[PDB]
RNA sequence: AGCCAGGAUGUUGGCUUAGAAGCAGCCAUCAUUUAAAGAAAGCGUAAUAGCUCACUGGUCGAGUCGGCCUGCGCGGAAGAU
């Protein structure tokens, strides 16, 4: 939260190793190598595992190659290792498709480092179902 | 609840009623009970803002005529082809 | 240039007349006459027609003679009475509508 | 109504002569003199000027608005003045000044020679800019008028005579 | 198109729309149109206003049709000369009076009930007004 | 410029003048909007 | 009605997805932080967007907004000696 000037986000996901037809080149035009892309991310993401697709900012004006510090993956992704299905929307109003309990994404939401909306813990806890019940699920909460 | 201001009719027939929608009023008749009918001229502006509320043709309506409070409600309403606009309303005492 | 000019499109098929058929006749030669009433548009001689009974075509075909009384004009309009027949046409039932319509090509550009 | 109720204020040094409908406003950058309609009645008092309506006309409070506002913009007129700078733009577009005329070339033939009424004075700093200045802000707006009035943008590149605050909304050249 | 499934007689004489309208309000649904003007309504005009309004509300509520043709009118085709009996059906209309309630709606809101009228308004020859179900 | 009998303001950025005897459009966010003869 | 600002978080919204991060597509149209800000308004990008709007704060300080009934007018309205 800064200003513009070079402020950028896109992936496919974390275990992937940057290869042409996913991303390549299709990432934009910077200036930044895409080399140097799996030295600072496999600095840190590597190090223990990597299940989930994280995107990040560039902050680049003058100096060689990307700055950044890595932050925490979307809540869409979380609905797929460790919730259940990765995608079936197919008719998501015709039925209930899925579901959720309200155990399940509690633990797993506040394992973001450092990033949050207001000092609530249960404030939080309802924010990140939002992405939840987008696909059309029902709420057992 | 509902105070209309009324005056009694000195001519009827078509001929005085056509007379009194140019001048912005129009005819009327309170009936029922041992009492017999009396003919009852309104004024346009006034019933119109009224009956537009759905409170006017349920609730109990307090005509003042000649300095008298007659109880009476509403039965029948001979509306305006195509304006908004009245012909005749017919009253009932109770 | 010479690629575009290869290409032959009409992309118009406007009917040029609509006529409801009645009191059929019968001819020696197309084997039926369709007395008809134009309501809509200007029926021709050469141009195509669609014949259809309860919106579904039953017959389809191109006009071979257009005649009005013994006149046999080539034209006629809308609202004036009027004669069909055509060859290939077995059966004749009134409250059916023929179809007429013109044939135009658009043209072809290459890109 | 609302612009005419409210009394417009005259600075230190400003002469306002009032022979009738006529009214001299002078100050320190130049002197104008324009002629009201009529309609309206303007009245002196204290180191202000307000205005109103007179019996017997339709027209009535809508005149006396216009009446202030052409007084008003005098009172910053002759004492601050206005400005109007007009840029040009895209290749082969360079703007001078010999005097009283202004050379300008717009790509065309021939260079278009343009003569400077009243006591507008203008300058470029840059070769591509424009600078008018005047004590009228009616003939300001004029004579800017007459410069983009030889080469109108054509809005695919924005290329000739636009205004300063002027914006020029560009478009696509479709396609073959 | 709207028209008679049989009829006691093939054709009808002129008549006249002499007279006032006798339906001021509308029983069946909630909002509807009222013919202003004096004329007639064809089976083509008739379902050219109803296709409209079902157009811009999609698939909601419901539309009543409180007119109908019920009036066979002939026509003369050209190169024709005058008498020989009369003319031939080529359409079906309704004499409309002032007061006539045209069409109707039920289960929607009151804009897109303005929306959809309003639509079906400029395709009828004559001229019409939006109406509100009055109580009693 | 489109001219027809009636004239309606299309979008919010359009606006409703009345020069000599004779209705305008001037919308300065889309030119096809202007209309004359209203 | 002008003018000085803000214009967000779940959220780059899951997604029959090459690419979508609002838009011809997909679906519900729910849900945090907040003075207020829509999975939504658009001139419209190679994707980030650049920018402006609904909505809201400050400034200014008294009328303002548009339906109904109705008089007289306006465009629509171009022909040949």
């Amino acid at each position: 939260a800064k200003k513009v000037q070079a402020y950028v986000k896109l992936q496919v996901a974390a275990g992937m190793a940057n290869p042409s037809p996913p991303v390549g080149p299709a990432l934009g035009q910077q200036g930044v190598n895409i080399m140097e892309f799996c030295k600072a991310f496999n600095a840190k993401t590597d190090s223990i595992e990597k299940g989930l697709p994280i995107p990040v900012v560039i902050t680049v004006y003058a100096d060689r190659s990307f700055t950044f510090v890595t932050k925490t993956p979307p809540a869409a992704v979380l609905l797929k290792k460790a919730a259940g299905i990765k995608s079936g929307s197919g008719k998501p109003n015709k039925d209930k498709v899925g579901k959720i309990s309200r155990a399940q994404l509690q633990e797993i939401a506040q394992t973001k480092a450092a990033d949050m909306t207001g000092a609530d813990i249960e404030a939080m806890t309802r924010s990140i179902e939002g992405t939840a019940r987008s696909m059309g699920l029902v709420v057992e909460d | 609840m509902f105070t209309i201001n009324a005056e009694v009719r000195k001519e009827q027939g078509k001929g005085a009623s056509r007379r009194l929608r140019a001048a912005n009023k129009f005819p009327a008749i309170i009936y029922g009970g041992k009492e017999a009918p009396l003919a009852i001229e309104l004024d346009h502006d006034k019933v119109m803002n009224m009956q537009a509320k759905a409170e006017f043709y349920s609730e109990v309506l307090t005509i003042v005529v000649d300095g008298k409070e007659i109880k009476v409600k509403a039965q029948d309403v001979q509306r305006h082809p195509y304006k908004p606009k009245l012909q005749h309303i017919d009253f009932v005492r109770a | 240039a010479a690629m575009s000019g290869m290409l032959s499109p009409e992309l118009k098929q406007q009917i040029i007349g609509l006529a409801e058929v009645r009191d059929v006749f019968k001819s020696p030669k197309f084997g039926a006459i369709a007395g008809c009433m134009v309501t809509e548009g200007v029926v021709k001689r050469h141009n195509p027609i669609r014949v259809l009974r309860d919106n579904v075509v039953i017959y389809e075909g191109e006009l071979e003679s257009l005649r009005r009384f013994k006149d046999d004009v080539n034209e006629v309009r809308n609202g004036m009475e009027c004669g069909i027949g055509v060859k290939n046409y077995n059966d004749v039932r009134t409250g059916d509508v023929i179809e007429v319509f013109e044939i135009i090509e658009i043209q072809r550009t290459i890109a | 109504s609302r612009v005419a109720k409210a009394p417009v204020v005259v600075p230190a040094g400003v002469d306002v002569k009032i022979n009738g409908q006529v009214i001299t406003i002078k100050g320190k950058n130049g002197e104008l003199t324009r002629t009201l309609n009529d309609a309206v009645e303007v009245k002196h008092a204290d180191n202000t000027l307000t205005f109103g309506p007179r019996d017997g006309y339709a027209d009535g409070w809508a005149q006396a608005g216009t009446a202030r506002a052409l007084l008003n913009s005098m009172v910053i007129g002759v004492t601050e003045g206005f400005t109007k700078k007009l840029q040009l733009v895209g290749v082969g577009y360079r703007a001078a000044v010999k005097g009283n005329v202004i050379n300008l070339s717009l790509g065309f033939s021939h260079p278009v020679d343009h003569q400077l009424p009243a006591g507008i004075t203008a300058e470029c700093p840059t070769q591509t800019e424009i600078v008018l200045k005047g004590a009228d802000k009616q003939v300001i707006g004029q004579v800017a008028a007459d410069l983009r009035a030889y080469r109108r943008p054509e809005p695919y590149k924005g290329k000739g005579v636009r205004y300063a605050d002027e914006v020029v909304r560009t478009k696509e050249a479709k396609k073959k | 198109m709207l028209q008679p499934k049989r009829t006691k007689f093939r054709k009808m004489h002129k008549g006249r729309n002499r007279g006032l309208a006798q339906g001021t309000d509308v029983s069946f649904g909630s909002f509807g149109l009222k013919a202003v003007g004096r004329g007639r309504l064809t089976a083509r005009q008739i379902e050219a206003a109803r296709r409209a309004m079902t157009r811009a509300v999609k698939r909601q509520g419901k539309i009543w049709i409180r007119v109908f043709p019920d009036k066979p009118i002939t026509e003369k085709p050209l190169a024709v000369r005058m008498g020989k009996g009369k003319g031939n059906v080529e359409y079906w209309v309704a004499l409309i009076q002032p007061g006539k309630v045209l069409y109707e709606m039920d289960g929607v809101p009151e804009e897109l009930a303005r929306e959809a009228f309003k639509l079906a308004a400029a395709k009828l020859p004559i001229k019409t007004t939006f109406v509100t179900k009055t109580v009693m | 410029m489109k001219v027809r009998a009636s004239v309606k303001k299309l979008c919010r950025n359009c606006k409703i003048v009345k020069r000599d005897g004779v209705i305008r459009v001037i919308c300065s966010a889309e030119p096809k909007h202007k209309q004359r003869q209203g």
